[PDB]
């Protein structure tokens, strides 16, 4: 089948709570964790999953491993706090693949942002400039918004994005009722 | 009754819908965290506080039953609630409403009882505010060492200082709000009444003998420039020893009130800064001295010395003991505490010299040590 | 000492106990004491400073239980014993 390692990043911040869109969607992305890994068990259940948050101090809650069994036990205690952080997030990712134990498996990354970047240009531009260095896909998904959806972030992705052919997608969710699930399932990243 | 909030949200003062109009624009956004900045946003901007009262109890409603954001941003609004209508009596009924409201996530208690604290820091009460004031100090001694609501904890021990009951631990207190300062953002004009109050403070304390340590840390000197030189003048001059009391004479008769009483015990308190400056001073060359600098400089007769060293030996600052028979003074270990330049030049001085002579020594033993033994 | 070693003792601060805290070096040529143990706890600071980890210097000794003496021994042939004595004695002596 096809080896490659999966790295979910989760937002614990309360913007995920609000009355407006989604009644606290981390839930409904949490089932959408658990049908994409129940997907890729289906496929391939060799494959390892690992779990981070964003938030300033990085804790890993489970190492990536075949078995989601306890996985989902530790989906729980998301622990609200802190805000939101994008480099370090990115290093504690991205430097910790070369911890997994198939040396075979392909290095897949993933985000769930649902805060305002507080980075600047150059320190995307520079990551993006690492990401596409080292060659590791990366899909970029964001949840809620408050400014406009996409400025920066396009030539980011574009920047950020090697390999034209069967390369890397972007993921954009606008507002409404449906959940995020058969919208993030649509590209060919999911299934 | 988000229909119904319209009409009254469409109606307001001259100035209001500037705001009203992002705040009626992130109220049909349905944002919770960007209502409570703007919350914030219009509590921080100087409102005349008239027709608010709605406001405030609707924007009470709303945090509520929302259950979402910080209810600290709750307290604060509640607390210039309070502030504006000055009702003690229904203040209870609200924190307790407050208290009873909020769930168990993180705890925040400590400022909810700070707050309550705060409330019973008038005339009403005062024990018992003290005793939950000790519970407030002795909740959290976990990682939240943010300081800050341990500052708004040093706002209540200034209310506290406002009794004459205890100067020492405002002092304590002091030390702590020496060493949590972050930046210049806060106006100065407050600082100067802050700095004055500390300044009297420090000098009133009976906790603390050496004013060096208020003066050590630079940014109260560099915020005393504005401020009249009167008073580093005389912390500088309590700092670095008085070898006249002219000056201390005028700074005793600067402050009339209150200091008039406690003269004398800081005549007592300052007679062992001499003490431990001279017995700091010089380190070698014949330690031993005599009472004469001492009655010279304390302007005071020999037959009040005697007491003078019991009062030293009774504040435990000093180990001295003098097995003298005919008149002589011995000295003993002392702190330098704040600071000595030349005391720091006879450091290097001592050290380097102690260390070439150490190296010297070894090397000469060493030479032959090594050749006939090895 | 790094300072992100607060947060790398701070996991086992929360999942174990306090956790004490060694430093070594990577070539031995400190001829000094190699290990160094450091308590992690949180004292208060006098100058008024924000309260955070700090790390004490606790005393320590070298020293074995029973066997690893003599592996230890078997496997020198070198090391001497304290053997009271001119040579022992001065060799301390001296260096």
């Amino acid at each position: 089948m096809v080896l490659e390692s999966t790295m979910v990043c989760v937002d614990n911040s309360e913007y995920m709570r609000n009355g407006d869109f989604l009644p606290t969607r981390l839930q409904a992305q949490q089932d959408a964790v658990n049908i994409v890994c129940h997907s890729k068990t289906r496929s391939n259940p060799e494959n390892n999953v690992g779990l981070i948050t964003l938030a300033n101090d990085c804790e890993v809650l489970t190492t990536l491993t075949p078995d989601t069994g306890r996985i989902l036990s530790k989906l729980h205690t998301v622990q609200p706090k802190g805000k939101i952080t994008f480099c370090t997030g990115i290093r504690v990712a991205h430097l910790a693949l070369k911890h997994r134990q198939g040396k075979n498996h392909k290095m897949r990354i993933i985000a769930f942002v649902g805060s305002p970047v507080e980075d600047n240009e150059k320190d995307l531009v520079k990551l993006a400039k690492r990401l596409k260095k080292e060659k590791v896909n990366v899909d970029i998904i964001n949840f809620g918004e408050e400014e406009v959806n996409t400025e920066k972030l396009t030539a980011f992705v574009n920047t950020l994005n090697g390999k034209d052919g069967t390369g890397s997608h972007l993921v954009t969710v606008p507002p409404g009722p449906s959940l995020a699930d058969a919208l993030i399932s649509s590209p060919i990243l999911a299934g | 009754d988000v229909p119904g909030f319209l009409q009254q949200s469409q109606n307001s003062g001259p100035g209001q819908p500037a705001v009203w109009h992002r705040l009626e624009e992130l109220y049909t956004k349905k944002l919770w965290h960007q209502l409570t900045l703007q919350v914030l946003d219009f509590v921080q901007d100087p409102c005349f506080a008239q027709g608010d009262g709605l406001i405030k109890l609707y924007e009470n409603f709303i945090s509520e039953f929302e259950h979402r954001v910080n209810p600290l941003s709750l307290v604060e609004i509640i607390l210039h609630v309070v502030r504006q209508m000055t009702d003690p009596n229904v203040a209870l009924t609200f924190l307790e409403k407050t208290r009873e409201k909020v769930k168990s996530s993180d705890e925040a208690v400590i400022l909810c009882k700070t707050a309550i604290g705060a409330l019973k820091l008038n005339i009403g009460d005062l024990q018992v505010t003290k005793e939950t004031i000790e519970d407030v100090e002795e909740m959290l001694n976990n990682l939240p060492g943010v300081t800050s609501v341990h500052s708004r904890f040093y706002d209540l021990s200034s209310k506290y200082y406002q009794t004459i009951g205890n100067h020492a631990s405002y002092y304590k207190d002091a030390l702590r709000f020496l060493g949590c300062v972050d930046i210049k953002d806060l106006p100065v004009s407050e600082q100067q009444e802050r700095a004055f109050t500390l300044g009297l403070a420090g000098l009133l304390g009976e906790g603390v003998f050496n004013f060096g340590e208020l003066l050590m840390h630079p940014v109260l000197e560099s915020l005393r420039n504005t401020d009249r030189q009167w008073l580093i003048d005389t912390l500088y001059a309590f700092n670095s020893g008085n070898v006249e009391r002219f000056q201390t004479l005028k700074t005793a008769w600067g402050q009339q009130p209150d200091l008039a009483a406690n003269e004398a015990q800081l005549l007592r308190k300052i007679q062992l800064l001499c003490l431990m400056e001279m017995t700091f001073t010089r380190p070698a060359n014949h330690r031993q001295l005599t009472f004469e600098e001492i009655a010279k400089s304390a302007k005071i007769t020999v037959n009040e010395v005697e007491l003078l060293v019991m009062k030293a030996l009774s504040v435990g600052l000093v180990k001295g003991s003098i097995d003298e028979v005919d008149k002589r003074v011995h000295m003993t270990w002392v702190q330098p505490r704040v600071l000595d330049l030349q005391q720091i030049k006879g450091m290097k001085d001592r050290l380097e010299f102690w260390c070439t002579d150490v190296k010297s020594m070894e090397m000469l033993v060493e030479h032959q040590a090594h050749d006939i033994l090895t | 000492l790094h300072k992100n070693d607060i947060a790398i003792n701070e996991l086992m601060k929360r999942y174990c106990p306090n956790s004490v805290l060694v430093i070594i070096d990577v070539k031995p040529k400190d001829l000094g004491l190699p290990t160094e143990a450091y308590i992690s706890v949180e004292e208060v600071h006098d100058d008024g400073t924000p309260t955070s980890k700090t790390f004490e210097h606790v005393t320590s000794e070298i020293g074995a239980e029973e066997a690893e003496e003599v592996g230890v021994e078997h496997l020198l042939r070198d090391i001497k014993d304290t053997t009271v004595g001119t040579l022992s004695q001065r060799i301390t002596n001296q260096v």
